[PDB]
């Protein structure tokens, strides 16, 4: 059972860049069996590249291939807004295909530092019998970022979820919520509640936070 | 051209029995396009499951037994159909399910490998939500406060749901954040607004047309 | 070790160079002998796909038959669009002989062996030979006379069974005889006589055929709603005579049918041309008794498709496009390029 | 592509191949029934109700055009018809019309009008008295002549014309 891995998991690029997507298997593959694909947010995933370097009909030119034992990778040259999305490796040289962990090409901007707001917890929820603190980060760059909900000065881990938005079409920014999920009692046992978010771009750990 | 047209979307409870039936419009015959069924999990990558290719059923030894691929061949009435079962599902099953059909008629083309191949034309997808949770409609609480609020929709099953601010009135600014499967097996997501206003939640599954104020 | 690829073929008969029969005359000219040592190499362990609606080889022959129909068959009065040409018009003797298709060097036909092939899909008998079969390039419509029989089962063969305006071939296991007589002593009136018996019989497995394609369904038959009477009657030729026979009794689900079935012929003068878009006008026939009995080896039908409703189906004979009839005979064929 | 006709009219719809040829081409309703196709140089009419009333020019089939003619429009016509040629499954609407008054005090046009239709008639008398309504113009006088009545749908006029009396 053959093992794709891709390099790296995400990519930043510029409109005309070439971007290379490299992807290794657990064994050599000799017959060169691999295709790339591109998958678009919501939509279904269009092949790209077989055999390895094989074109296929009705797709740009500016996509390449590139096969070597258990080393293959994509290359795309131009890139353009259409081009970015999560690209895939597939190898179908044995039983059964497997594909690799896929590769989030997008589009790099200048770094911008998080914006932190934080929310208590609706009264009309805390009737309902429970508690959601909500930590948001607005518009950033890169996605990669840290968010801690330290409750009374004190680390807490589980009863988290945090999520995030798609690359916004004109500000090439992501945008991420995280909240923490308490029952009421828990909620009135704690004085102090706490989001601390640290960011390549904040140069400083930022904590937003609240008492009630 | 071929057009992969897949069922609709099932929400079914544990254990129980699913499935699923693709159409291949635009095919000649299944003895000139396999057949093969890939699945993908929500944030996750894609996973064969199994084939059909030259009338002979297989799958991943992942999903043996588990899993049923059936296809018939073109008639005057249809076109050529596949389609897959699948047997004790769990929610590790909640993923969205690919027919993908690939021509295996040129023996020395790229595209295949002896029943090992590529997937030319993909169909729509179809979700597969596996949860013992029964349908529910949101709880929305206000998330109230440059300056950033937001409304919170909470508890709700089954996805999705549609949420707007002041009618349709008000997009720039708003992020509305993809639902988040809770420890509970309902779903939960936010809309946050940025200004220096309502709620418009739609979850046509529940019948729950609530909007409620901010401030 | 080979792909498929389109090439240009050559013929091979057995003509005779003394004979005046035109097919003879056209193929000692346009052909090659036959070989008498012909070698057919069985590949085991090869399974190759076939689409029989793709076959370059059934274009190549409908050009055959064209410039043979040409050379051999030239109208009196030629009528395209509003342009009218006059020549000669001699009556000759016409009784279509084999011709076998062959690939140049280079390249090879592979023959599908499969009992009960639909002419689409993987055969897991391939076999390899240098030329086809000997096929007759009679030209018919609705029914398919003189060509090769099915081994075992009644096949049903169309590019497409649910689009309905496609094509539906019959391959027949069983040949039903039809003997069409113009008497000596209208001219221009004749009849073709078949058993009733022979007819109903087959008639009746491929209505079970049928049902096997179209979901159980009720299989009705009917006459051609309309059209062109090349069409709409059984079209052939004879002796150089265009006969129209009316084949409305032989198609409906009748079935004190065990009677002899008298279907009533016209043989026509001014015809429609098959070889494109085109009208001819040929000289009355010949005098004395014209009679060709032909064995119905095929069927070429049309399916109403009404798609309203599960309760029927209905099938119509046609065929007007003879592309149909050569892709009836080399649908176990395909050329590839080593 | 939405065309009209009036009733007992001749109507000819378009159906261009992309190849200056004559490939298979076939005129189907929405319902999926034939309606005029071709077999090799042959034509074939399908089992529909306009089997006769329905031509085509076979001049045209070798620069590859393949028109539906439907002659004498009936309202029952009505229907989208569909150009398969390959690749091209072209689509149109066709739409007939009927203008008829209650005989040969008031008057009244009734237009007879297919299902599923947004009928909107104006009508010019003699001395150009305009007059709107739907399916149906009334009138309480007589003044008596060649009146003439315009039809629209989807953004197309249908003229129509009849004649009138007096006592
Ligand atoms: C031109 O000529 C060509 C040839 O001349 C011609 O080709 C022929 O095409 C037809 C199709 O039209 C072919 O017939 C079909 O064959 C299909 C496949 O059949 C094989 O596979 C199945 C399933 O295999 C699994 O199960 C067995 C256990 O018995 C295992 O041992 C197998 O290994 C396999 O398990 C593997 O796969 C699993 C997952 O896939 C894995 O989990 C597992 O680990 C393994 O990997 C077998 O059951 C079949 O065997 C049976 O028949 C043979 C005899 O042939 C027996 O020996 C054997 O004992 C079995 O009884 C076989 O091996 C069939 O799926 C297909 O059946 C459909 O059509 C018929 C009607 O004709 C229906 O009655 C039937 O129910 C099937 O319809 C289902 O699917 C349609 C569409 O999807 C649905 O609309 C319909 O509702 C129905 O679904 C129902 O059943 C589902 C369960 O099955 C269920 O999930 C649904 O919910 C629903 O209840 C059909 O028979 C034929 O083989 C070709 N001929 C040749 C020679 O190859 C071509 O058509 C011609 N073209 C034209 C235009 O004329
Ligand atoms: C044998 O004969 C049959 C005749 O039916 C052919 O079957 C048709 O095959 C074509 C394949 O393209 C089909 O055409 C496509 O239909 C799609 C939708 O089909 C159904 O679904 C919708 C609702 O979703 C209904 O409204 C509709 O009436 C149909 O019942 C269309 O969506 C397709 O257009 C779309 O596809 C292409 C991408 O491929 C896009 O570029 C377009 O923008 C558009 O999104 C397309 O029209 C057709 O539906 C099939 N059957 C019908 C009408 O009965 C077979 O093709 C033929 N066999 C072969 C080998 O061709
Ligand atoms: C379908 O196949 C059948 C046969 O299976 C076929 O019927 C055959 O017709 C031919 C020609 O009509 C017959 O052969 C002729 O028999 C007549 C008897 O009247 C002879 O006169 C013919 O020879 C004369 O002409 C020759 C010149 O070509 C001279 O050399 C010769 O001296 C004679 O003057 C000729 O032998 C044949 O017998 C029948 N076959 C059978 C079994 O009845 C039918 O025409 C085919 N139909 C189609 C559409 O292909
Ligand atoms: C081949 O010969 C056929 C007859 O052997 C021809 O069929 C005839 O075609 C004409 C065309 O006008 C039809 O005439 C019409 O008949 C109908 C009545 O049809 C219904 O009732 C009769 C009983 O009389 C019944 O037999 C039918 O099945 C129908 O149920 C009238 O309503 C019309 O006004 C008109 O007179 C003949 O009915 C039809 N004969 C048969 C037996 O169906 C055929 O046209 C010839 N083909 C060619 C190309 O010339
Ligand atoms: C083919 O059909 C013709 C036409 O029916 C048959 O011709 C008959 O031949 C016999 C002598 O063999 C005569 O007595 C009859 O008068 C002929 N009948 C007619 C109508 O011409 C001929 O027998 C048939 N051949 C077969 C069935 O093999
Ligand atoms: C158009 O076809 C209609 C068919 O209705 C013809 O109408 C018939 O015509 C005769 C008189 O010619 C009447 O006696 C019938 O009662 C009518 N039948 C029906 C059902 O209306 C009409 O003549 C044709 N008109 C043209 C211009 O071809
Ligand atoms: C269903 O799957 C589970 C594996 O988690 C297994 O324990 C159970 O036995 C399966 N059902 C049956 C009937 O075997
Ligand atoms: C397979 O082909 C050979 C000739 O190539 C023939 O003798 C044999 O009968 C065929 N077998 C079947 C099942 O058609
Ligand atoms: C219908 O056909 C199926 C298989 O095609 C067969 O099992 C069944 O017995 C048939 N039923 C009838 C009434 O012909």
């Amino acid at each position: 059972d053959i093992q794709m891995t891709q390099s790296p998991s995400t990519l930043s690029a510029s409109i005309g860049d070439t971007v290379r997507i490299s992807c290794r298997a657990s064994q050599s593959i000799t017959g060169n069996w691999v295709a790339w694909y591109q998958q678009r947010p919501g939509k279904a995933p269009r092949l790209l590249i077989y055999r390895g370097a094989a074109l296929l009909g009705g797709v740009p030119s500016r996509f390449s291939g590139s096969a070597a034992g258990t080393d293959f990778t994509l290359t795309i040259g131009n890139l353009q807004a259409e081009d970015f999305g999560t690209f895939y490796c597939q190898q179908y040289d044995t039983y059964p295909g497997t594909f690799g962990q896929g590769t989030k090409v997008e589009v790099k901007r200048t770094v911008a530092a998080p914006s932190v707001f934080i929310f208590p917890p609706s009264d009309e929820q805390l009737k309902s019998g429970t508690a959601s603190v909500v930590c948001l980060l607005n518009n950033f760059y890169p996605r990669e970022a840290k968010v801690q909900w330290k409750v009374d000065n004190a680390l807490q881990s589980g009863n988290s979820q945090e999520s995030v938005t798609e690359q916004d079409s004109k500000d090439s920014t992501y945008s991420l919520s995280s909240t923490l999920t308490l029952s009421k009692a828990d909620y009135e046992k704690h004085k102090v509640y706490a989001c601390e978010v640290t960011h390549q771009g904040l140069s400083s750990p930022v904590t937003k936070s609240f008492n009630r | 051209q071929i057009h992969l047209v897949q069922s609709g979307t099932e929400v079914k409870k544990p254990g129980s029995s699913v499935t699923v039936s693709c159409k291949a419009y635009g095919v000649n015959t299944f003895g000139l396009y396999a057949v093969n069924w890939v699945r993908q999990a929500p944030g996750q990558s894609l996973e064969y499951i199994g084939q059909i290719w030259r009338w002979k059923s297989s799958a991943s030894h992942h999903f043996r037994g588990r899993v049923l691929i059936s296809a018939v061949d073109l008639t005057g009435s249809s076109p050529p159909i596949s389609s897959l079962e699948i047997k004790n599902l769990t929610s590790d099953d909640t993923a969205v399910y690919f027919c993908t059909t690939t021509s295996t008629y040129d023996k020395w083309s790229g595209l295949h490998h002896d029943g090992v191949m590529a997937f030319s034309s993909w169909g729509q997808g179809t979700l597969i939500s596996v949860s013992a949770a029964s349908t529910k409609g949101p709880s929305v609480f206000p998330l109230a406060p440059t300056a950033a609020l937001g409304c919170l929709v909470k508890d709700y099953f089954p996805e999705p749901v549609t949420v707007s601010w002041n009618s349709g009135a008000l997009t720039s600014g708003v992020h509305t954040f993809p639902a988040v499967l809770q420890s509970s097996g309902l779903y939960s997501l936010s809309s946050v607004v940025t200004v220096p206003y309502i709620c418009n939640v739609n979850h046509k599954p529940s019948n729950t047309k609530v909007d409620k104020r901010v401030e | 070790v080979w792909k498929d690829a389109d090439t240009t073929l050559f013929c091979a008969s057995d003509a005779k160079a003394h004979e005046t029969e035109c097919h003879n005359v056209w193929a000692t000219h346009a052909c090659v002998p036959t070989d008498p040592n012909p070698q057919e190499i069985h590949l085991e362990q090869v399974t190759e796909n076939f689409n029989m609606w793709k076959n370059n080889m059934v274009e190549q022959m409908q050009e055959d038959v064209i410039s043979l129909w040409d050379q051999c068959l030239q109208p009196c009065v030629k009528l395209t669009g509003g342009s009218v040409i006059k020549q000669a018009c001699p009556k000759i003797s016409f009784d279509p002989i084999p011709i076998h298709y062959c690939t140049p060097a280079g390249y090879v036909i592979l023959k599908c062996n499969d009992k009960n092939f639909n002419g689409t899909g993987p055969c897991k008998n391939v076999s390899s030979v240098q030329c086809t079969h000997g096929i007759k390039p009679v030209v018919s419509t609705q029914l398919l006379l003189n060509g090769s029989l099915a081994e075992e089962e009644i096949i049903i063969r169309s590019e497409n069974l649910t689009n309905n305006a496609k094509t539906i071939i019959v391959h027949l296991q069983k040949s039903v005889e039809i003997n069409c007589t113009r008497p000596s002593n209208d001219i221009r009136k004749a009849y073709c006589e078949i058993q009733g018996t022979k007819w109903n019989k087959v008639l009746k497995q491929v209505t079970e055929k049928l049902k096997e394609h179209f979901n159980n369904k009720t299989i009705i038959f009917q006459p051609p709603s309309g059209g062109d009477l090349e069409i709409t009657m059984h079209h052939f030729n004879c002796r150089g005579e265009f006969f129209y026979c009316n084949t409305t009794q032989l198609f409906q689900n009748t079935c004190g049918c065990n009677g002899t079935i008298t279907l009533p012929c016209k043989i026509k003068q001014i015809i429609n041309m098959w070889q494109g878009t085109g009208q001819a006008m040929y000289a009355p026939p010949i005098d004395g008794k014209i009679n060709c009995v032909s064995q119905i080896t095929g069927i070429l039908l049309t399916r109403d498709g009404g798609a309203n409703n599960t309760s029927n189906e209905t099938f119509r004979p046609g065929g007007g496009n003879i592309k149909d009839n050569w892709r009836s005979e080399l649908y176990k064929y395909k050329v590839v390029q080593i | 592509k939405v065309v009209l006709g009036k009733k007992g009219d001749t109507v000819e719809l378009t159906c261009t191949a992309s190849q200056k040829k004559s490939i298979q081409f076939h005129w189907k309703n929405s319902n999926q029934i034939k309606i005029l196709g071709n077999q090799g140089s042959f034509l074939t009419k399908g089992p529909s109700k306009l089997n006769d009333r329905a031509d085509s020019r076979r001049s045209l089939w070798d620069q590859g055009n393949f028109p539906l003619i439907i002659k004498n429009l009936t309202i029952e016509d009505s229907d989208t018809y569909i150009c398969e040629v390959e690749d091209q499954k072209e689509e149109v609407q066709l739409l007939v019309f009927g203008l008829t008054a209650n005989s040969d005090q008031s008057l009244t046009l009734t237009l007879e009008s297919p299902p599923g239709s947004s009928p909107s008639v104006q009508c010019r008398s003699p001395r150009g008295k305009n007059i709107q309504g739907g399916k149906t113009l009334s009138v309480s006088q007589l003044d008596s002549g060649t009146w003439t009545c315009t039809v629209l749908q989807n953004q197309k006029k249908v003229e129509f014309k009849i004649d009138i009396v007096v006592l």
